[PDB]
Formats: structure tokens, sequence, C-alpha cells
């Protein structure tokens, strides 16, 4: 995939630069695109720490003019805001003070000092004229800064403060924004079964701010598909396949759409080949990178379970040959899966035979029949 | 008498009563005795230890029993045949829970016996080694007719 | 008879189990005198019977006596409704007795009934859920939190003995519930299921131990292979047909 479009695609500044730096650090130190674009993008802004890093090797050559100007303009801005806030604390007006807290927050954020951006951001608590706009926007900010400082605990916290807050409007997406933040927190924190529930829930039809439109499609999709323990047939069917709204996000990244159609349709080989194909790109995703190996393995386990429950006796060697993936690798994967107790697969690699089992038998059916009879009797008693 | 007249509680006699009760498993003797001793006394040494040993026997953890059993325990010395009585219970359980059993395993469960001693117990219950020690219409129709009639009605 | 029952209860509180049981055995007397004299006395007798059953290994006898004192869910799952005639304090005592019976009641059959019992309390419903889960960790915690209920005298119940015994029986039931029905079973599947039980080594031991109990049957256990193997039918069918007819009869009669 081209970087220009990816970097272009995400509105957020952190995504714009942090993603470039991730792609650069994440895959190859040598490649130009991560470093050139990050350099040029950083030089458009007030953070010299990021700029200093760019100056360092693997980064665009250091320029004296860029740093001195940024640095000095900052000194000036800090003095200005300091005074203005002094004066605002001393006209006795809440709105001005709130703006100052917000403006110190903005200043610190662009300057790249995140702790302070957070502190002065939430300092606007007391001076909030109203919880819904003064307070919920404070939430959106703590959410941005917390995501960027990598505390997703705090993200959930201000998500519950925001969505717990009494005034809620159905029309506003902010519902959308908060869903996205929560989804992201769950995803960063077996399958969560929360992340997907969140991402699948709605589309604002307005820019995510937090989540790439493709990002929501892929995160929702993969998290769901991997939720064997949590997911209902509906969860595969109800909340993804049948879900018309989510279709919008899905049509954005069609490779993922077909991946899910493949899985739902029982062609797990196709599905897993798509996944193998995308793996290298998905390892470039700043939020997804850490969970990739887990989600794919879970999907594979689910596929095995679908194969495994439907056949009493399996020719393992044939399956490995006919798998479309190497037989030895498949056997190794099964061996890894089994100890976890994910699969009740009865397997000897050497035999190549696999066997899974879900008067005694006859008694079983008889027992069930008796059970039903009991229920019927109970109903009769109730009627009486 | 001990429960009703606490000052007479005798540790040795109580311990011997409990140990002899165990020699009478699978019968309920051991459980009945426990019903006759309050918590405070069951928690005292060596009653606590004896109940623990009994627990291993009741739950049929024979290897654990022999291991935990301080063979040179004072109270056991005077209790004639204690060890063999325990073995009778074990063979009672074995006769019920095994079809075939490893010769080495049986000796372990009986208290790590020599092959010669094991032979004594196999002989006692008639067990022998194999490959190993060898251890071990019209009315209906009428009923349907009636049932059918009832259903129809 | 009332004096005997009270005396027996006193002995049980401060008294040995067997003598109290003998007193209970003498104790039962015609229902009718008790019914004429008061509503409560019969309930007290039922409670005493339930206590004896609880002391007794069988929970069946106590299950009947308790239901008669208080309404209980019947075989065939029909509601049993008790009379409200007895004096309100006596009725409260009866409700307490019913709460006690739940412990006996769960052992008797099934399954998740608390309909007569108030929905809001998590003390009994939570316990029912934990049993349903089949995982001890929740069960153990339920005892730990509601430690206070068990204690309610302290010497009389110094060690919580009965509750612990009951829980250990309760833990075993779920494993038997798979109840074999498989001619030959992979060891690994058994290990995964037995692993959940607190002892890791139990399956080598825990599985063999289950066979000794005889609740569940294991075939080929201790084998070199290491994989477990696992007119009468007509009678069963006939039995079912009978039940169906019975249900129909009740419907017609109704």
């Amino acid at each position: 995939y081209d970087l220009t479009t990816r970097i272009a695609h995400f509105l957020d500044r952190h995504l714009v630069f942090p993603l470039l730096e991730f792609l650069s650090v994440k895959e190859i130190y040598n490649e130009k695109e991560l470093l050139q674009g990050k350099l040029d993008l950083l030089s458009d802004t007030n953070m010299v720490d990021f700029a200093m890093d760019v100056y360092k090797n693997l980064y665009s050559d250091d320029i004296p003019h860029a740093l001195r100007e940024k640095r000095t303009t900052v000194v000036a801005q800090l003095k200005q805001l300091q005074a203005e806030t002094e004066p605002i604390v001393k006209h006795g007006f809440r709105q001005e003070y709130l703006d100052t807290l917000y403006r110190y927050a903005k200043f610190q954020y662009e300057c790249g000092n995140y702790s302070g951006a957070a502190e002065y951001l939430y300092f606007f608590r007391v001076l909030v004229p109203a919880t819904d706009r003064n307070a919920l926007s404070s939430l959106w900010g703590k959410l941005a800064s917390e995501i960027l400082m990598q505390n997703w605990d705090a993200a959930m916290e201000d998500l519950t403060r925001l969505k717990e807050t009494i005034d809620n409007n159905s029309v506003s997406s902010p519902l959308q924004s908060l869903q996205q933040r929560t989804w992201l927190i769950h995803w960063s924190l077996k399958g969560r079964d929360n992340i997907i529930d969140l991402f699948l829930y709605q589309p604002q039809y307005l820019n995510a701010i937090q989540t790439m439109c493709p990002h929501i499609l892929r995160y929702l999709t993969t998290a769901v598909i991997t939720n064997k323990d949590v997911r209902k047939r509906r969860q595969v069917l109800k909340d993804l396949v049948k879900v018309i709204q989510q279709e919008s996000y899905t049509y954005k990244d069609p490779i993922t759409e077909f991946v899910e159609c493949l899985y739902v349709n029982f062609d797990f080989d196709g599905a897993q080949k798509k996944l193998r194909e995308c793996e290298s790109v998905l390892v470039n995703d700043f939020f997804l990178v850490a969970c990739l190996e887990d989600f794919i393995e879970n999907a594979r386990l689910f596929i095995f379970e679908t194969f495994c429950r439907i056949h009493q006796c399996i020719s393992i060697n044939m399956l490995a040959d006919k798998l479309n993936m190497t037989p030895e690798e498949a056997e190794r994967w099964i061996v890894n899966l089994i100890r976890n107790a994910r699969l009740d697969a009865k397997i000897d690699s050497k035999l190549g035979h696999v066997v899974m089992g879900n008067x005694x038998x006859x008694x079983x059916x008889x027992x069930x029949x008796x059970x039903x009879x009991x229920x019927x009797x109970x109903x009769x008693x109730x009627x009486x | 008498l001990y429960q009703f007249n606490p000052a007479f509680f005798q540790t040795t006699v109580t311990a011997q009563i409990l140990l002899k009760a165990l020699t009478n498993l699978p019968h309920t003797d051991f459980t009945l005795c426990k019903c006759m001793i309050d918590q405070a006394h069951q928690e005292e040494r060596p009653i606590r230890q004896i109940l623990y040993l009994g627990d291993l026997l009741e739950t049929c953890h024979f290897q654990a029993f022999w291991q935990a059993l301080d063979e040179n325990m004072d109270l056991l010395e005077g209790i004639t045949g204690f060890e063999d009585s325990v073995r009778k219970f074990i063979c009672h359980v074995v006769g019920i829970t095994y079809q075939h059993i490893d010769r080495w395993l049986l000796a372990e469960m009986l208290g790590d016996l020599s092959d010669s001693q094991l032979k004594v117990w196999m002989s006692k219950y008639g067990w022998s080694a194999d490959e190993q020690i060898f251890i071990c219409x019209x009315x209906x129709x009428x009923x349907x007719x009636x049932x059918x009639x009832x259903x129809x009605x | 008879y009332f004096s005997l029952v009270g005396l027996l209860r006193l002995h049980s509180l401060l008294g040995d189990y067997y003598q109290a049981i003998k007193v209970l055995e003498n104790i039962e007397l015609n229902k009718k005198s008790m019914y004429s004299r008061v509503p409560e006395c019969q309930v007290t007798t039922y409670y005493y019977v339930g206590f004896a059953y609880l002391m007794m290994r069988r929970y069946q006898d106590a299950i009947r006596v308790f239901a008669n004192i208080l309404l209980y869910i019947q075989r065939t799952k029909s509601m049993f409704q008790r009379t409200t005639y007895k004096y309100e304090m006596i009725n409260k005592q009866n409700e307490q007795m019913h709460a006690l019976l739940a412990i006996a009641l769960t052992m008797y059959p099934m399954r998740i009934d608390e309909s007569i019992h108030l929905q809001l309390r998590e003390k009994y419903g939570d316990k029912m859920l934990r049993m349903q889960k089949g995982d001890p960790q929740v069960y153990e915690e339920l005892f730990s939190y509601s430690c206070p209920k068990f204690l309610s005298e302290p010497f009389l119940q110094q060690l919580k003995v009965f509750s612990d015994e009951v829980q250990q029986q309760a833990q075993l039931s779920t494993i038997r519930s798979f109840l074999k029905l498989y001619t030959t079973m992979p060891v690994a599947k058994l290990a995964g299921f037995l692993d959940l039980t607190e002892q890791e080594f139990r399956i080598q031991l825990l599985v063999f131990k289950h066979k000794m109990k005889n609740l569940v049957w294991t075939s080929g256990i201790s084998a070199l292979d290491g994989e477990f193997q696992s007119x009468x039918x007509x009678x069963x069918x006939x039995x079912x047909x009978x039940x169906x007819x019975x249900x129909x009869x009740x419907x017609x009669x109704x």
C-alpha cells in the first residue's frame, strides 16, 4: 500500500506523525517514506523534540532556523498565556479562565509536552459552565491526550464520565467518537469481545478524529471474527454479516469484507490466505500491531473447530496436503492450540490421523427423553 | 462419655478408637466416631493428624496414605494388625475399581510390598497374574396396545 | 411429643448426633392431634425431621418433611403450595426452614428454582448460579463472603463442618454429568476437563477416584495406551410411554 494515502487518510496529528514513525521503526529503518514524510510533517508544527529526533540519523538533516524560530515563538507564547491567565484568574469570568486552561492545553499539546497538556486540559473541570459542552469536550481532550500517552485505562474513565454524563443527544455522533475511543481502549487492553461490539455499533458518517474509517472496518472485522468464545452465530451473522450500517465501513476495505465472507462461508483456506497477505500491512498498524499474531491464531483455531466438530474422524495428512497450507505447519499449529484446551483434537502427528469425539449411547437418548417428560409433568402441576 | 465429661477426655484412647474404626472401613465406623468428637478436640494433636490420615484412606489416596504414615508412629505399635487391616480395605476397593492392575502398582498401593508379600494378598483374594496379576414379548405388545389406546382417547 | 422434639433439639444444639436421632425415631406421632392443637407444631415437627435428614446421609426424608412444613417443587415439576394458617412468626420460622431446606433440596434434584424465594437476594440465587457454573472458584468465594450466615452457638458450629462437606459433594456432580457415554476417549480431552479441578494430578488420580465412586464409569483406565474406553431399552421406552399417558390423564381429568 502507498503511504501518501494512508497518512492522508487519518485526520489526527498523532496518527499523521506517530504512524509514520511507527511504520519507520516498525518495519525497516532504511526505507525513506516513513522518515521523509514524518520529517516534512513535523517541520509544519511546534514540536522540536519530534523535530530533534528527525534531526538525528534516520531523519531529515537538522536545520538551525527551524528550531530557533519554533523555540522562540514558544517562549513568547508561554509568557503571553501565562499573563493572560494571571489576569483571568485575578476579570473573574469562568469562560475566559476555561479558555486559558484550554489554550495552555493546546499550547502544551502542540509543543509535545503531553503530561502538561493533560493537566491543564482537565483543570478546566471546575470552570465548566455546563457539563455537556464544557465538560464533555474536556473529556474528548483527555481522551485524545490519553490515547497519545498510551493510557487506555484513563480513556475508558473519561469515556464513562462523558457517556455517564446526564445530557445525551442522539443526533450527535459524539456517541460515535466515544464508541471509537472505547473500542480502541478495549482493543489495547482470550478475545475481549468488547472491542468488536463497540466498533460494530455505529458509523457517524462524520470524520472519526480517533479512528480511521478503514481502521474501524478492519478492527471491528478482525476482532469479531476472532471472538469464538464470545461471538454468537448472530455475532458472526447478526452483528457483522446482517449489519447493514457496518457494511459502509466494510466496503471501504474490501479485502477484509471478502475475508469475512470467506470465513462465514466455510472457506477457511481462502480466508487465511487473505490474512497471510495482509499480515505485513497489519503489522504496520500502530494500534493493531501488538494483537495481530493473537487474532489470526484465534481465527485459525475457530476454523479448526468448525472442521473438527463436523467430522468424527479426520485424515490429518490429507488435510495438511489439501489444506492449501503446509501440512507440517498445520500440525504444529494444532499442537500449539491443543494444550491451551482451545481444541479437543485427538491428534498424533506421526499417524496423521486425527479423531475428535463430542448401551451408553442408547441410555443417553433415553435420559434426554426422560428429562423432557419431567418438564411436561412440571407444567401439568403448575396448571393444576 | 468424653464429650459429656470433657475432663476425662483421653488422647491415647481416643486415637486408638479412631484408628481401630479406620481398620473397619468400608464400614461407617470412622464417620460415626467423628460425629462423637467436637471440633475443638478434632483439631488437637494427634487427633487432627489421625483424621487427616483417615481422610486419605476415605478418599482412597493409598500411595499418599502410606507416604504420610509415620510407620514408626507410637500409637500404631500397640494396634495389632493395623497395617494389614488397612490392606484389606484397599483390596476391597481394588476388587471393585479394577479389572486388571499392574503388579508393581498393587504392591505400591498396599504399602510398597516385596513380591513375596504381594503374593500373600493376591492369594488371599484369589487374584492371579495373566500377562501381570490376574484379578478379574407378548406382555410388552399388550402394554403398547394399551398405551396407544390411551393416546388415541 | 413437643417436649421430646424440643428436648431433642436442645440436645442437638448441645447434644450428640446419635441420641438425638434415636429420640427423633421415637418422636413421630399422629398428625391430627398436632393439626387440631395448632398450625405451628406440625411445621416444627417437619423442621425437626428435616434436621434429622440433614444429619442423616440421605437428603430424601428431610426433603419430604420440609416440603410438608413448607411448599416445595414436586417431582414432575409441579408447584407445591403450603397453607398460610400458622401464626406469622411461625410462618417466618417456616420460611427460614425452607431456606435451610434449599441445601437439602438442591441435592434432591433440580434445578434453578427461587421463584417462591425473593428475586432480589443474591445469597441463594448467587449460590445457585455458582453450582450451575461448575467452577469451585466462585463456590469457594460464595462461602468466604457469606461466612456470616454459616456461623449463625459459635462453639456449636466452630468449623463450618457441614457446609464444606456439602460443597465437596457438589463439586463432583458436574464431572459425572458428562457421564461417559463414549466407548473410547482421548486422554487429552479428559486432562483438559480435569485440569479445571484444583489438583493437577487428580485426573491420573481424580479420574481413577471417580471410578471408585462409581458415579461415572471409566474403561481402559491405567492402560498402556492411556486412552479411556466407555430388553432393558424396551423397559425404558415403556416407562416413558407410561409418563406420557399419565400426563394425558391429568389433562383429561382437568
